């Protein structure tokens, strides 16, 4: 009944989220963020970063029905960016590019979300998230 | 800060 209409609305967001995540992942610049960080080159990511994230993990989380709101999905694109700034020093040019792309990834994601997605449509998602986190 | 990616 109601739970019906609900999942039709979620399925729709969940579809959009795949398309944003495909767009960010094709982008040349965001390539370093499309894999999980390796611990071969980086022998200390996990001692420095307590919550790793990447774009392919986001992909799967979409299919795992983890993102109830666009805001939830941005919570994880946001964690991509803060992870980079928290890990990489910004003196070396090499270090700096990554830093740049992380801010850019974040800004790109938000602008897309800000521009393609109907404000009325978020409100519906959030009203569904608060419902499912109850009864 | 971490050691860096490239070294």
């Amino acid at each position: 009944p109601l739970e019906d209409q609900e999942e039709n609305t979620l399925r729709e967001l969940r579809l959009f989220l795949r398309d944003v995540t495909k767009r960010l992942a094709t982008d040349k610049r965001f390539n370093i963020f499309s894999k999980p960080v390796d611990i071969e080159e980086v022998s200390d990511y996990l001692e420095v970063i307590k919550e790793p994230m990447d774009l392919s993990t986001v992909i799967t989380k979409i299919d795992k029905h983890n993102y109830l709101t666009a805001k939830d999905f941005l919570k994880d694109i946001d964690l991509i960016c803060s992870n980079a700034l928290e890990y990489n020093p910004d003196k070396d040019p090499g270090d700096k590019i990554i830093r740049h792309r992380a801010c850019t990834l974040k800004d790109t994601a938000h602008a897309i979300i800000a521009a393609e997605l109907d404000p009325e449509f978020n409100k519906l998602c959030e009203e569904i998230k608060e419902a499912r986190i109850k009864r | 800060c971490g050691r860096g990616k490239g070294g």
